[PDB]
């Protein structure tokens, strides 16, 4: 069996002639008062000539707009320490720390979509005066753990059994992981600014923290091993598709400060010139 | 064309200079249906002890205004019968119609922007810092507006060019907005349902949408005109609907 | 088993894939759909909306709402121009950060017509005309409005309307043109001049202001998405 | 065997591709890049009298 | 051979996946299948099956019968509330390993409507009844009868029928709740009262005592499986 | 040829909308002593609006509630020693040391399924004073033994001829090795529980260990070699599928003790509060 | 040639997908995830004469 | 999965090969064709235009 | 499911081949080898009036 699916194109407007005109319509006298936008083309206030135009609105879509990758967590761990804690690397789950994509996100107050996730993994010696052996090639763990399960002490703890939560075991030299993840949220959309509290009273915590909850990952050397240490940076990419976006909202404009609030130092609207009629001369011998 | 009529309830507004009216999104209000609720009780539909023109406190337009703002709901939480109804629910639902009056004579000269921004999530003048409610809302008298930057602990940082949230105020007619220009209108008018990501929310912890005016161009005048101006808002909520009858909280 | 060659591009990782891939949650059954308003679906819903323009962008006012605002008043200044630009959506300061500018930085080309929107904030007895024009490239500035009357232009005339439109239609050798504008893809100028002067009558003020909104029209598109750069960062946690 | 035959993107002045789906969730698919949809009235004309746009916007 | 193209997720170890695989036991023959009493097809069939609630875990008793059984008693003491508990199917240690709240421990969503049965298991000749409400979030729980009243209650009269089933309907702003309730996802509380006391006549015993049932209704389910915290071991072999 | 196979989608009842009532119908009333659980909805007790509910019970079914790996074994094993035992791994096959996979399959009486089996190993180097040395990759074999079969004496012994065996041969560096195994039971569904003896005497053996029955499982490294000695670790996961259980079970409440008894030590029902009536105060300004 | 298409998992308020069986044991065959019977009954109504749950359940 | 065997010529690169690999820009949306005088469809075209022969090739 | 086949380059004095394309866009497709079209007239005959060739070509 074989279905043909249809694709439908989608042009921009064609302009149309038009010739002089002396009557009482006015298409270009309006009144922004109304909140209402003025729909006039060139062909309402001079003479046009007939144009069929081919161009296509495709890359302004939203899903061809935000189905890439980017970064959004970095992180270091090591084969051996004296701390116990460097030994594995662990975070909480957001796209709030890589400036890029969540100013990208934030064009919009809410969101749905599914998300195909990648891991990049690389490793390094460390700085030590006698070098020289042959080490064989090493082993990675990544581990998701939802809201409410238990967290790993050490690098030994009994919870890497990873019975129910799902893991991904990978070794270095061949391509880099990669899974895909639904729409996990208890509300019908993602939601990214909150202008609320998590107590009744209206005290608490304020704004995005209160409803992200959406757990941790986990990730470790399986070895257990090199007697010389190493150290190993992770880093993790996001890729949205299949998505959804509501009430759109002014580009971001000054700097981020940190990950959880939307503060801010106040900023200029924009750069300087000469005066309010200056005009750079290009056309000189 | 210029004259309108509005009744809710046993309340009615005229206007004889108005432009027209904004529906937000093209979207009027309405009650929530059956294959989109989660709540499983009764709602209560009270129908028209609530859903009618309440009028807040005015302000003075002076030379050098920088702009108010107010929150809703928690602006309406002492209003009637509106007010007693939040208090015995755990869950809430509506739409509303905004109406701003602001008249003056064919010798004045000034322009405002009056907008309704949902969910504005607001940022404190100390950076390392967290707000608090006192200086998000202060229920039926308006928060203003500042010159420059702001200092100090536990104030909003409220400098008008960034509107308090990190953005360029020019970029504020994404949302839906009128203009008041006083040599063609003094009344501003918008339709706003409800907007959220899920279907009912309980209505003391969270701020659905806030609304600004800001001038952009200031008042004048000359030489024995008169100097008083006062600005008005009028709201009135539309298919309201309450879930969760418990005792009444307190704040 | 089925004899297979592998070719170039294995087991590399390209940021712009579109592949199948595993699910790490199968069979989770996700929440129902709600209608929310104001959905978006394409990127040029939003730069099609207008927004204000800050043309007196001069040393001292660029964090007042004094920035917004063209001056005007009564008199004879018919040999001041009122104001003047350049058309270059996405680079010059005057139209960088609004909404359209804002959007075309996340793209290299663009391409169609941009519209203007006057509007007077005087009061209800003030009368004045005034002439807006654009100048396509290939010479310098008008410096008269004999000069400007020559290109593509309006007259506009105070009253009970109080916006007018000026709309700039594509005049270029090229189907797109930069983001990034250099000399070989500029795209003109743009000016304003009194056509008559205003008029006022006794116990008013002489001084007034004009506001100035941009947007684009209908036959408007971008392509080859770009990074921004106007956000950054110095270390993760931002 | 279930596969989708559609045309591909080209110019302006053979053409199609074929998908299998191999998984049994539908999100291990790959994103919907050729669906495009407009409605810009709802953020431009959000009024609720239609405004001609020959005649005055008022009187 | 064929050409073809690696893409990322080759061979990594998903504990969640579903694959074929080859068989190490070629046309092996199964036993075959017996039609065995009491076949499961959904832990949602476990869940609705009452089982006793230890409502009465105070220190001193939390190793004997003593505590599944609710005090009650005769004469005046309508100033005294019989018992109270949030709703926390899965948090609370009321409710927490009972047959429905340790089910819903393996999961992280849970939704749906929840009911308590309350058995009378005085004498035959004791008379009496009660009030038993519940509370939405939003409030302090109620202190007196007189704001108890105003929720969702019923009042229970005690005679030949012995149980008597208050439902608690499902009442949230969001269609699921977390297992690991927080303030953001609370769900409210239960209290009990006397509604007019107990009367008995001579020769019988003054004291009785209420038992509790919980089980879920026919719109319940959970979704989002995870690792229960109850079972844990220091060592293999265990 | 193409098949269509139909998916029947299951999801809740709806609540329907109900109003005032006065009469004989007493719903609410019943009794717990005939070993009957009350069918009563909400609609019965309260006024109710009516909802179409869209909730699945999809992710509560036996099926996808057990399909997923677990960890059942670890053990470990040289390359070069002076036991000559210790130089392969062995065990007997159950599903009773690891506590999370147990405590979940014993919510049931008797179970029957197939299996998906996976070995996850890995290596590392014996800590001594004088390091340095390239080592060519691994190769490690696993066999395993059906009950009857004879048993390896050491490393080098001939029943690693495998000839009737099934065996396993992997190198380190590629995907863990994997295969599916059938159910494998001498009765018609396995048995989790036996409250019974192995000795018409009604002495013996009592319990689990009377019935499985089901093999063993030997690992060695296949190269024999290495002067510097080396250690590997291999761990086992289970995954069933094709499932059916019968006969439900109060989950387990007491810790474990050992892998063959049920045996316990006395527990609580549950931890502490202040009274009958305490209620934590959550609305304070 | 022996393919099974079905439809996917999806939510509600091109969606199917395609199987090939490749060896000769059923054993080998993924999980059947998407079968869903249920019959509480055998649990919670386990009673000799019905009981109508309007009526009272004794007398 | 499906059980497979690789041939020699496996991750080799063939500067004359001829197969399909993915795109580093999905969805972009290129210049309209415009109809230039002149297009060439094959190069012996151009060797049947006469050119001017240097038969006179000597010293100077 | 969306396959060509066509025929292989051959000698002169089985052979046919098929083809599925796997991507979204056209740019992925392979090269276009087996098309043979010219019009050599237009650099070798670019004159206004005919020249017939057994014909002076003045006079
Ligand atoms: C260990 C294998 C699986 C790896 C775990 C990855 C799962 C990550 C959880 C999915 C979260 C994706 C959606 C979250 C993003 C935020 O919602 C956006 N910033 C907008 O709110
Ligand atoms: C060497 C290649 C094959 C690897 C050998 C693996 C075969 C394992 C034997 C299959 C046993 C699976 C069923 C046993 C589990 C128990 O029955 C459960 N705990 C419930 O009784």
């Amino acid at each position: 069996v074989v279905e043909a699916v249809e694709n439908a194109v989608a042009r921009v407007a064609d302009t149309i002639s038009s010739g002089p005109s002396n009557s009482q319509a006015v298409p270009a006298l309006t009144a922004v008062e109304t909140g209402h936008t003025s729909q006039v083309t060139p062909s309402d206030t001079i003479q046009t000539r007939h144009v069929r135009n081919y161009h296509s609105r495709s890359e302004s879509s939203i899903e061809n707009f935000l189905c890439r990758s980017a970064c959004v967590y970095m992180g270091e761990y090591h084969t051996t320490n004296t701390d116990t804690s460097k030994l594995f690397a662990s975070w909480t789950i957001n796209a709030r720390r890589m400036v890029q994509m969540r100013r990208k996100l934030e064009l919009f107050t809410y969101v749905r979509f599914d998300m195909e996730v990648t891991f990049v993994i690389t490793s390094k010696q460390d700085q030590g005066t006698q070098l020289g052996q042959d080490m064989p090639p090493l082993t990675h763990q990544i581990m998701y753990i939802p809201p409410g399960g238990p967290i790993p002490k050490s690098v030994t703890d009994y919870t890497w059994q990873t019975s129910t939560n799902p893991s991904i075991f990978w070794t270095e030299g061949n391509a880099p992981p990669r899974m895909s993840i639904p729409f996990i949220s208890i509300g019908n959309a993602y939601s990214n600014f909150y202008d609320g509290w998590s107590h009744f009273s209206q005290n608490g915590v304020y704004g995005y923290n209160t409803l992200n909850h959406m757990g941790q990952i986990y990730v470790r050397h399986v070895n257990g091993s090199s007697p010389l240490p190493m150290t190993s940076t992770v880093r993790m990419y996001f890729k949205p598709k299949h998505v959804k976006v509501w009430v759109p909202r002014p580009p971001r404009l000054c700097q981020y400060k940190n990950a959880s609030t939307v503060n801010f130092t106040p900023t200029n609207i924009t750069e300087k010139r000469q005066s309010i009629n200056y005009i750079p001369e290009t056309v000189k011998p | 064309d210029r004259v309108r009529s509005i009744t809710l309830g046993n309340s009615t507004i005229t206007t004889q200079e108005s432009a027209n009216v904004v529906v937000a999104y093209g979207r009027w209000p309405e009650y929530l249906k059956d294959n989109e609720a989660t709540a499983e009780d009764q709602p209560t539909q009270p129908d028209v002890a609530t859903c009618r023109f309440y009028t807040l406190e005015s302000v003075t337009w002076e030379r050098d205004s920088p702009g108010w703002w107010w929150k809703f709901p928690d602006a309406l939480k002492d209003m009637g019968l509106f007010g007693q109804n939040m208090y015995y629910h755990y869950l809430g639902r509506a739409g509303y119609t905004i109406h701003v009056q602001c008249n003056a004579s064919k010798f004045h000269q000034g322009c405002l922007m009056v907008v309704c921004v949902p969910e504005a999530e607001m940022g404190c003048s100390q950076v390392d810092g967290t707000v608090n409610e006192h200086s998000l809302s202060e229920g039926e008298t308006a928060k203003k507006f500042a010159s420059t930057s702001t200092n100090g602990t536990n104030t909003v940082q409220s400098i008008v060019t960034n509107a308090g949230m990190g953005v360029g105020v020019g970029n504020l007619t994404i949302f839906p907005h009128q203009w008041i220009n006083l040599r063609t209108n003094n009344c501003a008018t918008i339709v706003m349902p409800y907007i959220n990501n899920v279907p009912m929310d309980n209505m003391f912890r969270h701020h659905n949408f806030t609304l600004m005016i800001i001038p952009f161009v200031p008042l004048d005048y000359s030489s024995d005109s008169s100097t008083y101006v006062p600005i008005t808002v009028t709201v009135a909520p539309m298919c309201a609907e309450y879930n969760g009858l418990r005792l009444a909280t307190s704040l | 088993g089925l004899p297979v060659m592998n070719t170039p591009g294995s087991n590399q990782f390209l940021t712009s894939d579109d592949f199948q891939s595993p699910s790490a949650m199968p069979q989770f059954d996700v929440t129902p759909e709600l209608n929310i308003p104001g959905e978006v679906q394409n990127l040029m819903e939003i730069a099609e909306v207008d927004s204000v323009v800050p043309v007196n962008n001069v040393e001292g006012k660029l964090d007042t709402m004094e920035i917004y605002r063209i001056p005007v008043q009564s008199g004879n200044h018919q040999s001041s121009q009122v104001f003047g630009f350049q058309v270059q959506p996405g680079l010059d300061n005057v139209f960088k950060h609004t909404l359209l500018g804002e959007i075309l930085n996340y793209y290299a080309h663009w391409s169609g017509s941009i519209k203007l929107t006057f509007v007077f904030c005087g009061s209800a007895m003030a009368t004045g005309k005034f002439l807006l024009a654009y100048a396509p490239p290939g010479a310098n500035a008008p410096k008269s409005r004999k000069d400007a009357m020559l290109g593509t232009h309006i007259i506009w005339d105070v009253g009970l309307q109080s916006s007018c439109v000026l709309c700039i239609p594509w005049i270029s050798q090229t189907h797109y043109r930069l983001v990034q504008q250099d000399e070989y893809t500029s795209a003109g100028n743009v000016t304003c001049w009194y056509q008559t002067g205003i008029v006022v009558p006794a116990g008013t003020p002489t001084s007034c202001s004009i506001m100035c909104f941009v947007s684009a029209c209908n036959d408007f598109s971008v392509r080859l998405l770009k990074d921004t750069p106007f956000i950054e960062q110095s270390a993760l946690l931002q | 065997m279930g596969a989708q035959v559609s045309t591909q993107k080209t110019g302006a002045h053979i053409i199609h591709y074929t998908n299998i789906n191999y998984y049994k969730d539908a999100a291990s698919n790959s994103a919907n890049r050729q669906d495009f949809s407009q409605d810009p009235g709802k953020f431009t004309e959000p009024v609720k009298d239609i405004m001609v746009k020959s005649l005055p916007a008022l009187n």
